[PDB]
């Protein structure tokens, strides 16, 4: 992705 | 020395105050966002809220038996009589939790309701020495306790991909396809301030309460061990965060087992 994502 | 810069960052929207303190510098309480205690939307999300689409239980007790259909959906009900996750709960690979809802035959005080009762732990927003604002616990938190929910603005994966300020995005599903994300940048609760830790004392769990639209789980943090009074809260942001941010800065969690330093 183009942006940082927190995730499980 | 410590200055209390807010009585309550939540303005009375939580069951207890969440004060903010600063023992580090001259900064006042952060105010560049709007505190909300429940998820919101800007653009419509079309969550399925058809009451007839809910799976529900027909329990004649307090939902602590083998026979609770909501427990069955969750694999089993993972909550003990104190609302804590059972030792058997897989923290490495958490199941989906389906709490009881308004379509169930049970009472509002049944066993299978924890996250829907909201934040109750005494938390505090504070100024850290080298990671901006962080969140600590003011009291001992036993293992498996619900601590807080990741709340913010519900957006599409596509929209999240054009949000320049990306430090507060949380993907609800890791798969490709129709996927959604909570952005806590503009609207968020205390969880927006929880820093990353490589050996975390919180784990995020996907939970369903008032609706069961699988596109829109709610994110609940549970403690993974005893959290002692004063301890900073942390969870593992995961690889989709550090894949991007690791090119810009290194992890300062301080763990001997740090994986992003
Ligand atoms: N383990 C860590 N090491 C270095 N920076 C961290 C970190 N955990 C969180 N952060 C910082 O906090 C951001 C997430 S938002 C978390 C709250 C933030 N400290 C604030 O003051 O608003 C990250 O992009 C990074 O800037
Ligand atoms: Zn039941
Ligand atoms: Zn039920
Ligand atoms: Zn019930
Ligand atoms: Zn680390």
């Amino acid at each position: 992705k183009q942006t940082a994502r927190k995730s499980t | 020395v410590e200055r209390i810069v807010s009585r309550d960052i939540a303005r009375g929207y939580e069951r207890i105050p969440i004060p903010c303190v600063n023992a580090v510098d001259s900064e006042p309480c952060p105010s560049n966002y709007k505190y909300v205690s429940q998820n919101c939307v800007t653009s419509p999300m079309n969550i399925d809220r058809n009451i007839t689409h809910l799976q529900y239980c027909v329990c004649i007790d307090d939902c602590s038996s083998s026979n609770c259909m909501c427990g069955q959906l969750s694999m089993r009900c993972w909550y003990d009589k104190d609302g804590r996750l059972l030792p058997e709960f897989n923290m490495a690979e958490p199941p989906l939790i389906f709490e009881c809802n308004h379509a169930c035959s049970c009472w509002r005080n049944c066993r299978n309701r924890v996250v829907q009762n909201g934040l109750r732990a005494r938390l505090q927003l504070y100024r850290t020495r080298d990671m901006g604002w962080g969140v600590r616990s003011l009291q001992d938190i036993p293992p498996g306790t619900f601590v807080c929910e990741y709340v913010g603005e519900l957006i599409s994966d596509s929209e999240a991909d054009v949000r320049e300020e990306d430090s507060y995005l949380f993907d609800l599903d890791n798969k490709d396809g129709e996927v959604y994300c909570i952005d806590a940048r503009f609207y968020g609760n205390v969880s927006r301030f929880i820093n990353h830790h490589c050996e975390p004392n919180l784990v995020p769990v996907r939970v369903f309460m008032a609706h069961q639209d699988l596109r829109f789980p709610r994110i609940a943090f549970f403690s993974t061990r005893l959290i002692e009074a004063g301890e900073q809260l942390g969870f593992d942001y995961g690889e989709r965060f550090w894949d991007i941010k690791g090119k810009l800065f290194s992890c300062r969690c301080g763990s001997p087992k740090c994986r992003h330093s």
